[PDB]
C-alpha cells in the first residue's frame, strides 16, 4: 500500500 | 568560508506501548525555533527567533487541527503498515574467530541491535580481560560488534564465543584449539 | 521520550552541495528518499519498494515550503552563518579481513555541519572511481550530519586504502588510514 507524509507549514 | 544558509525540519513519530507521540520541529542552522509537541497541542516557540512563527501558527486553527490529527492520520498507519518489513525484521549474525595475544569474535551482518557476546574458556566464562566495541551501524540496516578477550594460551584449552539475538532461537557458538 | 521505535521524516535545503533532501528513517536508519532532479521515490532495500510506495511529490512539495521558510529565516536571522564543525571519521571493514574474499570499506563521516563534505576513496595513493557508492546526509538528533561511503574490494596485503575527506571546519583535507 501507501506511507503516509505530512505538510510542514509556512513561516511569518 | 562560502555563503550558506540551511534550514531544516523533522516530522518524528515515538511509539510506545501502543501510543504514538508526533513532535514537528522547524531548524535554522541548527537552531531549533519553533516545535509542536503532540502532548502539548500546539506550537510553542524554542528560542526568541521563532516567537513569530508560533504566535501565527496558532491562530490559524486549521493547522492546530491538523497537527492533532497526525499522530493518528501518519504516525500510528505507517507504525502498523510498516511492521513486517521494518519492526519484525530478523537477519541472523554471522560469527567469526581470529587470533589477530588476543582473541576477536567478529560478529556481522544483524539488524536487531540489541546482542550479547559472551567469552567462554573450558566452559567457564571470562570477565576479566574482555573488551567489546561499541554497535556498529552499517548504514545497510545491518549492524556489528568486536568482542576481544585477552588469553593465556594453553594447549588443550578451548576458547568458545557465544551470542545470543533475537533473530536466534537458540545461541550460535564457535570455539578456537 | 520513551519509545520502542522512532520513524522520523527528515528535510532540508540550503545554498550549497545538495539544495535539497527529503528521507525517512526508521530507528535511525534511511528508509527511502526523494531523488530530486530525477523526481521518484528511491528505497534502500529493493525488498521496501515492493511492499510499499510513496507519493514523491510529498517531498518536492515539502522542499519547495522549507524553501520559502529558509529565505524568509535568512532575512529575520539578520543574515547568520552558522559555525563549520569539523567531522570525526572512521575507516573499517563490513566483513572480518579474508585476502581473496571481496568485501567492503566503510568510511563513516560523522559530526558534521554544514552538509558540504568531498569524499574520496584512494588506494596505494591514486583515486578510485570504481565499485563505490555513498549515503544520504543522514540527519542526527542534535542536527549536525553524518555521512556514509562504501568501497568494495579484495583485500590484499600490499594495498592500502585512504579515505580522504573535505569539509569548510578542517583547515586540510583528512586522511583516515587503513590497511589488513
Ligand atoms: C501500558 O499500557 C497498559 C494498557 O493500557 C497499561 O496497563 C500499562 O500500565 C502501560 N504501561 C506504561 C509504562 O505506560
Ligand atoms: C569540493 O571540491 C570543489 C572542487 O574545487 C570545491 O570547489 C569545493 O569547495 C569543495 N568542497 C568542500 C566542502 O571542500
Amino acid at each position: 500500500t501507501g506511507l503516509a507524509w505530512e505538510w510542514w507549514r509556512t513561516v511569518y | 568560508t562560502p555563503e550558506n544558509y540551511l534550514f531544516q525540519g523533522r516530522q518524528e513519530c515515538y511509539a510506545f506501548n501502543g501510543t504514538q507521540r508526533f513532535l514537528e520541529r522547524y531548524i535554522y542552522n541548527r537552531e531549533e525555533f519553533a516545535r509542536f509537541d503532540s502532548d502539548v497541542g500546539e506550537f510553542r516557540a524554542v528560542t526568541e527567533l521563532g516567537r513569530p512563527a508560533a504566535e501565527y501558527w496558532n491562530s490559524q486553527k486549521d493547522i492546530l487541527e491538523e497537527k492533532r490529527a497526525v499522530p493518528d492520520r501518519m504516525c500510528r498507519h505507517n507504525y502498523e503498515l510498516g511492521g513486517p518489513m521494518t519492526l519484525q525484521r530478523r537477519v541472523q549474525p554471522r560469527v567469526n574467530v581470529s587470533p589477530s595475544n588476543l582473541l576477536v569474535c567478529h560478529v556481522t551482518d544483524f539488524y536487531p541491535g540489541s546482542i550479547q557476546v559472551r567469552w567462554f574458556l573450558n566452559g567457564q566464562e571470562e570477565t576479566a580481560g574482555v573488551v567489546s566495541t561499541n554497535l556498529i551501524r552499517n548504514g545497510d540496516w545491518t549492524f556489528q560488534i568486536l568482542v576481544m578477550l585477552e588469553m593465556t594460551p594453553q594447549q588443550g584449552d578451548v576458547y568458545t564465543c557465544q551470542v545470543e539475538h533475537t533473530s536466534l532461537d537458540s545461541p550460535v557458538t564457535v570455539e578456537w584449539k | 521520550i520513551k519509545a520502542d521505535h522512532v520513524s522520523t521524516y527528515a528535510a532540508f535545503v540550503q545554498t550549497h552541495r545538495p539544495t535539497g533532501e527529503f528521507m525517512f528513517e526508521f530507528d535511525e536508519d534511511e528508509m527511502f528518499y526523494v531523488d530530486l532532479d530525477k523526481k521518484e521515490t528511491v528505497w534502500h532495500l529493493e525488498e521496501f519498494g515492493q511492499a510499499f510506495s510513496f507519493e514523491a511529490q510529498g517531498g518536492l512539495a515539502n522542499i519547495a515550503i522549507l524553501n520559502n521558510n529558509l529565505n524568509t529565516l535568512i532575512q529575520r536571522s539578520n543574515h547568520t552563518q552558522a559555525t563549520n564543525d569539523p567531522p570525526e571519521v572512521t575507516v573499517f571493514p563490513k566483513e572480518p579481513v579474508e585476502l581473496g574474499q571481496p568485501n567492503t570499506l566503510i568510511c563513516h563521516i560523522d559530526k558534521f555541519f554544514p552538509p558540504v563534505l568531498n569524499v574520496t576513496w584512494l588506494c596505494n595513493g591514486e583515486l578510485v572511481t570504481e565499485g563505490v557508492a555513498e549515503s544520504l546526509f543522514l540527519p542526527r538528533t542534535d542536527y549536525s550530519f553524518h555521512k556514509f561511503h562504501y568501497l568494495t574490494f579484495v583485500p590484499s596485503a600490499e594495498d592500502f586504502y585512504d579515505c580522504r575527506v573535505e569539509h569548510w571546519g578542517l583547515d586540510q583535507p583528512l586522511l583516515k588510514h587503513w590497511e589488513a
